[PDB]
């Protein structure tokens, strides 16, 4: 499909939004999940989309159309974590169980229910 | 012994400081493969930097910004980028690609000392982590058939 370089160029725009929110946040919390951490998984997660477009550009006339989207679900699985983990921060949030319990979500939607659940429950 | 090891700290050693300097080594090397892998990586690796330049630049410039050896920095990088279970040889040649680029970036402020232990923290990275991997592609025989159409 024509949309794998739209998900892939708002994976690059929600890292530079995630980029600016925790720049400004170390200006005046979890396991695996801190503010170390989450710059290293994101620089990784930049590295891996260069490296997936050079295998597609290699593969040819040397990775299936559908190993290309669970890859780019699951970076984009990994950004939603992220994003809760700074939300969960910023709600107060300080217990490592939170942040272990969105790591273990399989998609966007789970990041999503849980940290709902997480704010409206356990907060 | 660790002769993948060996082999492929010398071809990843070998392009990062020629990178770095401008000059190839006239040194002689497992021989033809290391030859045609260090070939095939002079042509792909060259292509990666410019093609993605901005991004690496951008990376770069995010390692920077915590005042500390930079390949310090990137090593703990690095050693996330196979963490969502995928392994392929253009993931692999991206870090040694970017590796390079740092390389030229030591190069500049004066730091080409921590260039000999990034070459060594890739090939970590590589060979520690994924040998199961390379050896069932062959290894670097595997890398170059699988960047070169015969
Ligand atoms: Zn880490
Ligand atoms: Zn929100
Ligand atoms: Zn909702
Ligand atoms: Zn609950
Ligand atoms: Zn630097």
């Amino acid at each position: 499909t024509e949309q794998i370089q739209k998900r892939t160029a708002a994976i690059q725009k929600r890292i530079a939004a995630i980029q600016k929110r925790i720049y400004a946040m170390t200006a005046s919390a979890g396991a695996g999940m801190s503010i170390e951490e989450i710059t290293k998984q994101i620089a990784a997660i930049q590295l891996r989309i260069v490296g997936d477009q050079v295998q597609i550009a290699y593969q040819t006339a040397s990775m299936s159309t559908e190993e290309i989207q669970k890859q780019i679900a699951a970076i984009e699985t990994q950004i939603c974590k992220i994003e809760a983990a700074i939300e969960l921060k910023e709600a107060g949030i300080t217990s490592d169980f939170y942040f272990e319990l969105i790591n273990k979500a399989k998609t966007c939607e789970g990041v999503e229910a849980l940290k709902e659940h997480i704010l409206a429950a356990h907060t | 012994s660790d002769e993948l090891y060996r082999q492929s700290l010398e071809i990843i050693s070998r392009y990062l400081r020629e990178q770095a300097t401008g000059a190839k080594d006239t040194k002689p090397m497992s021989g033809a493969t290391s030859r045609k892998a260090l070939e095939t990586l002079r042509r792909v690796g060259d292509g990666v930097q410019r093609n993605h330049e901005t991004a690496f630049q951008g990376m770069l410039r995010k390692l920077d910004i915590k005042n500390e050896d930079d390949v310090k920095s990137l090593s703990r990088v690095m050693i996330h980028v196979f963490s969502d279970g995928v392994t392929n040889w253009g993931r692999i040649v991206t870090l040694i690609s970017f590796g390079a680029f740092v390389a030229k970036h030591l190069k500049t402020i004066n730091q080409e000392s921590c260039i000999e232990p990034l070459a060594e923290s890739i090939t970590d990275v590589l060979v520690r982590t994924k040998r199961d991997w390379l050896v069932k592609q062959r290894g670097w025989d595997g890398f170059v058939e699988f960047f070169h159409v015969e």
